[PDB]
């Protein structure tokens, strides 16, 4: 009855998006074609895990919460850390004594500061599309470059200073892409100082 | 002096090699003793507890030999022969600078442990059954 | 033959910073990096796959001449 996942796969326009167990649905077809429709989005990762959607996050330490630049340009925190830690000296006899004689205007910041980084600094965030959704190591995949440039941080570990003079600034393998050809896998790049101008295409190289 | 103790984001209380939340102070401390946490030490005494310690320095003789110590002993009344280790000067209890050299260091135990500076590189073998001597009657230790 | 034995990797390197290298040289469809999983350290070498064998093997012969953190990186056919 359940075929299995070869003659699904020969079936269904899309092989792509069957897995081990859309032949054990009870209706194939129809949940690989709406597997492959278009802007769907799919099922969460968990519900074939033993670990309760995020009971995996135990050990791990992570920092409290980064308030947004126009909240922290109202100097919020530093006043609040401050009463916090002042706070936190406090003997219970000093902390019922100043409930009935309270000093008041500890923090009292204004009210146009904190209007303006409501309505004239306000920042739009970093949202995202639809599709995305969340999964439990979703945050710390961050790893998801192109030839012709080089980070900084490559170029700190190589020891290559980004300089404009093709020449003296290049990769080390420039003698070598001299002597043996530019890549057999990038037809088009073009290198400065090889089959680009030296003083012109200084980006270290381009896809042209 | 625990290492595995956490407390996390919340204010609660974490074993790190268990992996197991705990809510208040009370039931982190009573978590340490159970067989999650036993268990996972194993996988992560008696003798050395019982160790009479007057800490008596003996008195030894060194001598420059050429082809050695002396440690003259009282009674132990026990049938382990006295032991040597090598040890480096990198571990101490004060830890201050200068340290980079290795301790001949010998111990029996009712009394106090005695060490040795070695500068030399290589110059002998500190090693038990090679070229270690018990005089266990007269009460005299040898080593060379 | 699509995959190069890269070696003298200092620990420090992340699999990111290979791929930005290797990039450099021919398109890259993955990076083996073998790691110790219980102390979390590279172990000094990674396997690149090119998409062909004359990617892999054009890589080998221009791939020599960097220096990452001061230590010479080698690459060699496996
Ligand atoms: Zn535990």
């Amino acid at each position: 009855n359940r075929f299995t996942v070869a003659e699904l796969k020969q079936l269904v326009a899309r092989p792509d998006v069957v897995e081990m167990h859309d032949v054990t649905a009870q209706d194939p077809k129809l949940l690989v074609h709406l597997k492959a429709t278009r802007n769907s989005v799919p099922v969460p990762r968990h519900w074939c895990f033993k670990r309760k959607y995020l009971q995996g996050k135990r050990g791990i330490e992570k920092p409290p919460f980064e308030l947004p630049d126009f909240i922290k340009r109202t100097g919020i925190q530093e006043m609040r850390e401050a009463l916090q830690e002042k706070e936190e000296q406090k003997t219970m006899k000093s902390k019922m004594r100043e409930k009935v004689r309270p000093k008041m205007g500890k923090i009292d910041i204004d009210y146009q500061k904190l209007h303006d980084a409501f309505f004239k600094w306000q920042t739009k965030p970093k949202l995202t599309i639809h599709g995305d959704l969340y999964y439990e190591g979703k945050e710390f995949e961050t790893r998801l470059k192109k030839p012709g440039d080089l980070s900084d941080e490559l170029r700190i570990s190589l020891g290559m200073p980004v300089g404009p003079n093709a020449h003296k600034v290049p990769p080390p393998w420039l003698i070598a892409m001299q002597r043996y050809g530019p890549p057999p896998s990038y037809p088009n790049l073009k290198i400065p100082g090889l089959n680009s101008p030296i003083p012109e295409s200084c980006s270290f190289g381009y896809h042209a | 002096k625990d290492p595995y103790f956490m407390k996390n984001h919340l204010g609660s209380y974490e074993c790190k090699l268990c992996l197991t939340l705990h809510n208040n102070e009370g039931s982190y401390l009573a978590h340490t003793q159970g067989k999650k946490h036993q268990t996972n030490l194993a996988r992560r005494v008696e003798v050395k507890k019982f160790v009479k310690i007057g800490r008596p320095g003996y008195k030894v003789t060194k001598q420059r030999d050429s082809e050695l110590f002396q440690i003259d002993y009282p009674e132990i009344a026990e049938g382990i022969m006295p032991r040597h280790r090598f040890m480096s000067a990198y571990e101490q209890r004060i830890e201050p600078p200068d340290r980079r050299w290795q301790y001949l260091l010998m111990a029996a135990e009712p009394y106090e442990t005695i060490a040795f500076k070695v500068p030399s590189r290589e110059i002998d073998k500190a090693e038990g059954k090679f070229w270690t001597h018990w005089n266990r009657e007269t009460k005299q230790f040898f080593l060379q | 033959d699509a995959t190069v034995y890269v070696g003298g990797l200092d620990e420090k390197v992340s699999e990111p910073l290979l791929w930005e290298l290797f990039l450099q040289a021919g398109p890259v469809v993955n990076t083996h990096m073998p790691k110790d999983r219980v102390t979390g350290q590279h172990q000094g070498y990674g396997f690149v796959e090119f998409l062909s064998e004359e990617d892999a093997d054009y890589a080998i012969k221009i791939m020599n001449m960097i220096k990452l953190y001061g230590k010479p990186i080698r690459v060699n056919k496996a």
